[PDB]
């Protein structure tokens, strides 16, 4: 024990933890050397000789916590939680939107959340404190009652106060840095940071240049829009095969202007130039954006339990307690059970009291609190139900509802997961001419994807004109015209006078058909390997 | 961060008791006199309290702050 | 990659205190995909001459 | 956002009306009201104004859904009795107890310029 | 009609900050209604529109201005004599449905200089500002009064901004919401059996429990209707709680008239008569 | 436009319109910064 | 029909004909008619021994 | 000279790993940052075990 | 390389043919709705703002179709762009008239989306027919679908975080072809196994047990309430269940309204309560626990799920054949919202208080595992002795792992077994464990009582620890901990070990998923690229495409299996 006391005596002057190593009272050991040592689980009970089955103990844990990781270490009594939750919180909460460290305004990445007002876990493991997790949280301990109140909660989701989202609930910036660079594009051919006019450029196609600077930039500070030009650069190409006249104001400054993906819409952040090992001049802008929650918003306990927001009520709506309080969330109570979290529950049981307390309670598993009883003793001490559950008033009706109800706080995450970047749809627009097919997607605004299985269901469906729309007129349509002498695609079909089917002279037998485009491709390559198919409806 | 006023559970104040409150700690090592002293006889306000911090004091710790 | 089939991922009992058997990815690269215990250590290599 | 604003939630826009007046076409005397930009809070305090009232047969309220802001109330009274007066009756009965509760309020607040004790 | 309920009334307890009491004779459904309009219902102003001029603090503009928002302005100077900004037809905003304020700071002082809600000025017409030192000189502050620390400055920063305050309540935003948790209660015995309450003892017994203070573990009758209703408002500061009630009374009386002259306006413009 | 951005490590306005390659005087470092916009900005409180 | 480059109307000869990329549209404005054809747009593919 | 070596941050050679986190945010640097990580063309870049 | 390009690999065929991407389509995250009818889904304004359809303009509606192109682009009632007869098409957003833009007979207008319009939703991945449903549409805030809880059945999909597909057909004959076939009510019955799909669930479910107790009694007032509620009524008010003291409805009753009036489905109460037969038959004393429901009137029994839905014997299966469809789709909308209703004036938690058990019986539990430790010890010294008899056809450790087996799962059987007793039926747990939803008395044995033993592939936890698991226990240590069994709850938490070997199982399931979830998709190609082949034939015949003959008629019936049903023959009868 005098030992600790020169752990104490670190603090101030000095006692290195290598000291301990060089006192020799702890070791470092591999896995070989466990294979021989008698490891014990505990100083207290295996030194006990009233029941020692054995007592040739040689080694003992330090806490049986350490065997524990980053994540893990996070939720509390994991053991009265089903396992695999712990492992989705390990990973969801890798998934969870937070903050990282402390100079976000010097830091530019690409993207980044951050909360308004996070919260320390009102109830922690104190090696998160190691973990620097209270320095820097990741969620707040919400105020929470298990009910499911009217089904929008279900499966997998939660109702939320949207009274409550007024005050400042869970809402987030957003940052995304943009960075632009300058650069030659030939020996001559370069591009050239401008703010170019619509007669003195082209392949500015509609856009206008309005919110950039002379310079061919925008300010810091500006509105900016999913479509208007954000970084504006032209560049001339031939500068002598134009030559003569066809001179233009455009003449040949094609434009390479930077603009905005037609999605975003915000303000911009910040805006810095420098220069690289290449050499080239480049410039990094930051454009700040707000992320509120919503409904469908994908959210999650600290126990695994991850939820969307299924709608959000006024607080009125909401139901109420003796002194009219509306829980932050509304949790589905089935969905606890038949993953079997208990330990969610405790959060919320030790979160109670604690709060009424005033006072943390540490979050690790292994304890000789009596965590169950003495709590729930305490909970009646503090003029509460000693098993945390309470009568609450109805929202609509104010009546006293029939059930009564366990509430309390809890440590929540917001995930990584924008909906409204999970969205996606077209009914017409840019497509992909060397197949027909539309567009890779909603970074170009793309159509959606069709899969082989939908196919399979279709046909299951019998549906075979709605699949012919989706396959044909859905995607790839095309007309052609063939030689009634062969089944063989040949025309040169004047398209507004002749036709004709050279090698077969035909004059007038010509007869249309409807196939994809896509699919006169293949034959056409089928061609090109001498191959010379051909179809008649005889 | 920046105690945000009104408790998100009610709504009472507290945009000046954050530092009394740390001034309560100065003064008594009391949690539960300070929270007491403060007015928050109800625990959803001591949790919002309880569970509050402030880095922006390490933020302010940088001198690059002009520009 | 080498030796394959009949193999698969599981758990090691000696992993005990030594990787955290709830850190790892929903993915494919479930146990595939390890991580280090809170207190582990690995050695550096020295010279027992 | 791809959410109307919050003053729609009780706005109502130029083409639209408080509330729509149906017959039913059921059942004799009886109708069916439909109230916009309104919940069941209003809604509630008149379903029992009317059910308070034994010359009805029948009254009732919902909204169509609770993101909607509209409500619709049917009413079934007697056959000398038509359910616009029920409504109409439970309506200046409920407004009047209101401003005595008020004056009662008022007298309740007043009758402690001091202390009462 | 023949019958209604005299609305029994009685005040138990008032302060500037909450007030205590017993209402009986009425509704269930009437008390929760009056409740929920004694949050959402009451019209207050707010800040709707913020310039910021300058700022080289840490924090962005839209912090602050959500911050402005988050700003408890009292109300005590019949704020609804703004005409609605929307309904005033003036160009966007007017002193008739705004009022001004503007903040400039700058910190050449070496240390952490605090903002507050004093460096906010009203630059229209003096309608009661920011509830700090100003209802005050009272020999009765909290501490300082200086309610609302606005951020902090190290050398060299600086904050320039304007802004408008206009009209609204509860329901639009929270913010505009002059209350914080309503306290509510009825028939504590649950003589009612509103809810089982297995093993009573389990269940630690209510302040209004304690007038018919009882060991019998909860007396039951069945013929039982909810009744004496207690009442405890909780003001967030800016109005009077007692003040905001009767406010709250006037605009569901108010509202509830607008509903019978379009209930006239239905049989006006439809072919039914009455009379 | 007076506008220009402003160095990053001398923590001074440059000003010009100008093609130069990002230098900046006294500062020899390229790190840019550009001003606040000049244009009217309303924020809700919301 | 070698009268394209960008300009002509079965009705009037073109004056203007914009590329609405967002919609991947062509416009014809001071008529009313989508000159057809969207090839895939150029401001979709404006990102893009011896 | 023979090369440029990319440097593990916090390595000996950080000279940062002296100072103080007050320095570091005089640096602009954040003190629960140790890195351990390089930086490759400005990008983070981590090795797996 | 020439070949290639065609080959498949990224090809015409694979690469193109057998997935490509189409128009009029949109995916976001699902949301629940149980307000919405059975063929609605919820629609993001924004989706409905980026979605269209081209009309042809006919007389009866080109005032209105008129109105959209005058309305234009500006709004969601308008129009985007018009499609003349002979082939042109308008951009009403640049056009500089648009509402003065001529118009006639016969045009197609490209109008947005509107609500009612039906399309085809799908789930990704697809696994069956039910898979791809057509809906109706309803436009509504924020970025989200919406849809009705037991069209999640089919779907099977998930809030957490579940995408899903949705396509909108531009054809009437498609419209019609969607409308005739794709529309969820005929989907109910699946014909793969004759039983229906739908199926309500978790909160819906567990109040509908509520709702059938015999403590359940209602007020006039509430019952105006709930008639509101009913998206179908009759308009006449029914007779009070009770007269004196005080008039009074059942819920039974108010059950029976929302059941249509001249269909019946009877018995499978197939609830636990009673006594597996013989003892309920005693007497007949025959109401309550068992389900008996006359003329649309409900007269006992707690309502299940096999009553409920996707089982045979369903209430679900016969009103879809009597009362078809349409009928039971606007039944089960109803029901639906009236439970919802219900349960949320009733309301519904879960605490530690349903955790909390009979101290005795605690106290019993644990000194019956005190004895299986004893009972295990008496076991492994009988070994240690050579004293122990082998089992015949087996060795000696083959009997005594099965013999400490059986021990570790009486011992866990009987605790559990305590604990079922335990719990009073106020509990929401048994509640929600009887109601037939996601829960059960082993999940009361874990929670409470004993999670029970560990094993690897069945067998006990191997001793990968040289001849040991740990090196906190004794080398050649044989007991149940050492061997991976929980002996704790999950009340009662979990040791450092225990932990470690639990969380290895959760490896085992998850695992196993992952590979699983791989091999269906890959399975089911192999399957269907050779069943794609074939087709029943209007000569009743099956045959295949190249005409030949499968069978002479499909099922040797040439009967929808939709239609069979599980019935007792009898004709087996013992006795002559
Ligand atoms: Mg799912
Ligand atoms: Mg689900
Ligand atoms: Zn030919
Ligand atoms: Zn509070
Ligand atoms: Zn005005
Ligand atoms: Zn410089
Ligand atoms: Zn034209």
């Amino acid at each position: 024990k005098r030992h600790i006391d020169q752990l104490k005596e670190r603090e101030y002057n000095n006692y290195s933890w290598q000291d301990l190593v060089a006192s020799g009272v702890v070791e470092y050991i591999d896995t070989l050397e466990e294979e021989t040592v008698m490891l014990a689980m505990t100083p207290d009970d295996l030194q006990e000789k009233e029941v020692a089955y054995c007592s040739t103990y040689t080694h003992c844990e330090i806490h049986p916590s350490m065997i524990l990781g980053v994540c893990a270490s996070i939720i509390p009594f994991p053991d009265h939680n089903q396992s695999p939750r712990n492992t989705y919180q390990s990973a969801m909460g890798k998934q969870a939107m937070g903050v990282y460290i402390t100079n976000f305004h010097v830091r530019m990445d690409t993207l980044a959340h951050v909360l308004y007002y996070p919260q320390k876990p009102l109830v922690t493991t104190r090696s998160m404190e190691y973990l620097r997790f209270r320095e820097l949280p990741a969620g707040i301990n919400s105020i929470v009652a298990i009910a499911s109140y009217t089904g929008y909660n279900q499966e997998d989701s939660v109702i939320m106060n949207r009274s409550a989202v007024d005050r400042g609930f869970f809402r987030s910036v957003f940052y995304r840095s943009y960075k632009e660079q300058e650069s030659k594009k030939g020996f001559d051919q370069e591009e050239v940071f401008e703010k170019p006019t619509r007669e003195t450029c082209q392949g500015m196609r509609h856009a206008i240049y309005d919110k950039l600077d002379d310079d061919g930039l925008i300010a810091p500070g500006v509105r900016v829009s999913g479509d208007d030009v954000i970084i504006g650069k032209t560049v001339t190409l031939p500068e002598n095969e134009d030559e003569l006249e066809s001179t233009n104001r455009r003449y040949t400054k094609r434009d390479c202007s930077t603009f905005l993906r037609t999605s975003e819409t915000g303000i911009v952040d910040q805006v810095m130039v420098t220069l690289n090992q290449e050499g080239y001049k480049f410039c990094k802008i930051r454009v700040r954006s707000v992320r509120i929650p919503q409904i469908g918003d994908k959210f999650a306990s600290r126990h695994g339990q991850k939820g969307t927001c299924g709608i959000q009520y006024r607080q009125e709506d909401m139901p109420f307690t003796c002194e009219g309080i509306t829980p932050d969330i509304i949790i589905n109570p089935h969905a606890i059970p038949s993953r079997m979290t208990i330990g969610h529950l405790i959060e919320c049981l030790q979160g109670k009291v604690s709060a009424n307390k005033g006072e943390i309670g540490d979050a690790t598993p292994f304890n000789d609190a009596v965590n169950v009883q003495k709590i729930s003793n305490l909970l009646s001490d503090y003029g509460y139900h000693l098993r945390g559950n309470e009568v609450l008033y109805n929202g609509f009706t104010g009546r006293k509802i029939t059930s009564q109800i366990f509430i309390g706080p809890t440590y929540y995450q917001r995930l990584k997961h924008m909906v409204d970047d999970k969205i996606h749809s077209r009914a017409r627009g840019p497509i992909q001419i060397l197949n027909r097919q539309p567009m890779e997607g909603r970074s170009r605004d793309g159509g959606l994807r069709f899969g082989e299985m939908e196919r399979d269901c279709q046909i299951a469906h019998g549906a075979a004109q709605f699949l012919r729309e989706r396959l044909f007129e859905a995607s790839d349509p095309y007309q052609v015209h063939v030689c009634n002498l062969c089944g063989i695609m040949a025309i040169a079909n004047t398209r507004t006078h002749t036709y004709e089917c050279r090698g077969c002279r035909n004059k007038t037998q010509i007869s249309l058909v409807r196939m994809p485009y896509a699919c006169k491709l293949l034959f056409q390559e089928l061609m090109s390997m001498s191959i010379a198919p051909r179809m008649m409806s005889v | 961060m920046i105690i945000p006023v009104r408790c998100f559970t009610c709504g009472k104040i507290v945009g000046n008791k954050w530092e009394a409150y740390l001034g309560l700690l100065q003064a008594e090592y009391t949690e539960g006199d300070a929270l007491d002293a403060l007015g928050l006889k109800r625990y959803c306000c001591r949790r919002m309290l309880l569970a509050h911090v402030d880095l922006i004091e390490k933020l302010l710790n940088y001198a690059p702050l002009e520009k | 990659r080498d030796g394959k089939l009949a193999k698969p991922r599981q758990l090691h009992n000696t992993l005990w205190g030594m990787v955290c058997p709830a850190e790892t990815p929903e993915g494919h690269a479930v146990g595939l995909v390890k991580n280090l215990a809170l207190m582990a250590y690995i050695s550096v290599g020295s010279q027992p001459s | 956002m791809n959410a109307p604003p919050a003053f729609e939630s009780f706005l109502l826009f130029e083409g639209e009306k408080k509330i729509t007046i149906n017959k039913d076409t059921k059942v004799p005397n009886a109708c069916l009201f439909t109230i916009n930009k309104e919940d069941h809070t209003l809604g509630n305090i008149i379903k029992s104004q009317l059910l308070k009232d034994p010359q009805v047969l029948f009254a009732g309220y919902k909204v169509p859904h609770p993101l909607e802001h509209k409500i619709i109330i049917r009413v079934q009274t007697t056959p000398d009795y038509s359910p616009q007066e029920a409504f109409t009756n439970a309506i200046t009965d409920l407004i009047s107890e209101l401003s005595l509760l008020e004056e009662r309020f008022r007298v309740a607040i007043k009758d402690k310029q001091e202390g009462i004790e | 009609m023949p019958y209604a309920n005299q609305p029994t009334v009685r005040i138990t307890e008032l302060t500037d900050e909450n007030v205590k009491f017993i209402i009986e004779n009425t509704d269930l459904a009437v008390a929760n209604s009056i409740r929920r309009v004694f949050i959402a219902e009451v019209p207050i102003i707010a800040i709707d529109w913020v310039q910021i001029d300058a700022n080289s603090s840490v924090l962005h503009d839209e912090f602050i201005a959500h911050r402005l928002g988050l700003i408890p302005l009292i109300s005590d100077d019949i704020v609804d004599k703004l005409q609605y900004s929307r309904d005033c037809t003036c160009e966007e905003f007017c002193p008739e449905c705004s009022v001004e304020f503007t903040l400039d700071v700058r910190c050449n002082e070496d240390q952490t200089r605090h903002v507050t809600s004093r460096d906010l000025i009203s630059n229209s017409p003096r309608v009661i500002p920011v509830t700090s030192r100003n209802r005050d000189n009272d020999p009765n502050d909290y501490v300082e009064q200086d309610d609302i620390l606005i951020v902090k400055l190290r050398k060299g920063q600086e904050l320039r901004l304007r802004a408008y305050a206009k009209k609204g309540f509860g329901k639009e935003h929270a913010k505009w919401n002059p209350t914080a948790g309503v306290a509510f209660e009825y028939d504590p015995d649950n003589a009612l059996r509103h809810t089982v309450y297995p093993k009573p003892e389990e269940w630690p017994k209510s302040e209004y429990s304690e007038l018919d203070e009882d060991e019998s573990q909860a007396p039951y009758d069945p013929n039982g209707k909810p009744e004496r209703f207690y009442y405890n408002v909780e003001s967030c500061g800016s109005l009077r709680p007692e003040t905001i009630v009767l406010s709250a009374l006037s605009g569901l009386k108010k509202k509830l008239s607008d509903l019978q002259t379009q209930l006239s306006h239905e049989i006006q413009s439809d072919v039914l008569t009455i009379n | 436009q007076p506008m220009i951005y402003i160095c990053g490590e001398c923590h001074t306005e440059n000003e010009i319109k100008s093609r130069d390659p990002i230098r900046c005087r006294e500062c020899g470092y390229r790190i840019m910064y550009k001003k606040r916009t000049k244009r009217l900005v309303v924020f809700d409180a919301r | 029909l070698d009268a394209l480059p960008r300009v002509t109307c079965p009705n009037h000869p073109d004056a203007i004909l914009v590329e609405d990329y967002r919609a991947g549209d062509m416009i014809c404005p001071e008529c009313g008619l989508v000159v057809g054809d969207r090839v895939i747009d150029v401001g979709s593919e404006w990102r893009t021994r011896t | 000279f023979i090369g440029k070596i990319p440097i593990m941050l916090r390595s000996t050679y950080c000279l940062l790993n002296g100072l103080t986190d007050r320095d570091l945010c005089e640096l602009n640097e954040c003190p629960l940052d140790p890195g351990g990580y390089f930086i490759i063309n400005g990008s983070e870049k981590v090795l797996i075990a | 390389s020439l070949k290639q390009r065609l080959k498949g690999k990224e090809g015409r065929v694979r690469g193109n043919l057998m997935g490509k991407r189409v128009d009029f389509s949109a995916r976001t995250v699902i949301t629940p709705d149980p307000n919405l009818s059975i063929d609605q889904v919820g629609v993001p304004r924004s989706i409905a703002a980026n979605m269209t359809f081209a009309e042809i303009v006919t007389p009866f509606n080109i005032d209105r179709l008129q109105e959209l192109v005058r309305r234009g682009n500006s709004q969601y009632p308008g129009a985007k762009y018009i499609i003349r007869d002979n082939g042109d098409r308008i951009d009403l957003r640049f056009h500089p008239k648009p509402s003065d833009l001529h118009l006639q007979t016969g045009y197609k207008v490209e109008r947005h989306m509107c609500d009612g319009d039906i399309v085809i939703f799908n789930r990704q991945p697809t696994l069956h027919k039910m898979s791809m449903m057509g809906h109706r549409v309803r436009i509504l805030p924020w970025s989200t679908f919406r849809l009705n809880l037991s069209v999640t059945t089919p779907y099977n999909a998930d809030f957490d975080g579940d995408e899903m597909n949705l396509h909108l057909p531009q054809s009437l004959e498609t419209r019609a072809e969607i409308q005739e076939l794709a529309m969820v009510p005929r989907m109910i019955v699946t014909p793969q196994s004759n039983r229906p799909v739908m199926g309500i669930v978790q909160d819906t479910l567990t109040a509908v047990r509520k709702f059938t107790k015999r403590d359940v009694f209602l007020e006039r007032g509430e019952v105006m309430n709930l008639l509101m509620f009913l998206s179908t009524w009759d308009g006449k008010v029914p007779q009070p269940a009770i007269l004196k003291p005080r008039p009074l409805w059942t819920g039974k009753q108010i059950f029976s309204l929302i059941i249509p009036g001249h269909i019946n489905c009877i018995r499978t109460h197939s609830t636990h309560p009673d006594d597996e037969d013989s003892g309920p038959y005693k007497h007949i004393s025959p109401g309550d626990t068992k389900v008996v429901v006359e003329n649309g009137e409900l007269i006992m029994g707690i309502l299940c799920k096999k009553s409920l839905g996707t089982s045979a014997g369903s209430l679900v299966h016969i009103s879809y054949l009597e009362m078809g469809h349409d009928i039971t789709r606007l039944f089960y909308s109803n029901i639906q919202t009236v439970i919802n209703n219900w349960l949320l004036i009733e309301g519904h938690t879960i605490g530690i208080g349903d955790s909390i058990a009979d101290s005795k019986t605690y106290q019993d539990i644990q000194n019956t595992i005190k004895k299986a430790k004893q009972d295990v010890i008496e076991v492994i010294e009988k070994a240690h002795n050579n004293e122990l008899e082998p089992t015949p056809g087996n060795t000696l450790r083959q009997t005594f792992e099965n013999q400490v087996n059986r021990i570790l799962n009486d011992a866990r059987d009987k605790t559990g077994s305590s604990a079922q007793k335990s719990l009073s039926e106020y509990n929401n747990f048994k509640s929600m464990v009887v109601s037939g939803a996601k829960g059960s008395k082993i999940n009361i044995s874990q929670v409470i009582a004993v999670v029970g033993q560990q094993n690897v592939e069945g067998k006990r936890i191997p001793f990968g620890f040289k001849h040991r698991t740990l090196p906190h226990f004794i080398k050649d240590d044989y007991g149940p901990e050492s061997r991976g069994f929980v002996e704790n709850s999950y009340l009662a938490g979990l040791t450092p070990t225990e932990f470690f070997f639990h969380a290895m199982g959760g490896r085992e399931g998850l695992i196993d998923t992952a590979v699983k979830t791989a091999e269906t998709g890959y399975i089911q190609r192999r399957l269907i690229k050779s069943m794609e082949s074939v087709m029943v034939k209007y000569d009743a015949t099956v045959r295949n495409s190249i005409n030949q003959v499968v069978q002479l008629r499909y099922g040797e019936d040439g009967l929808a299996g939709e239609s069979v049903e599980f019935q007792n023959l009898a004709t087996l009868k013992p006795s002559n």
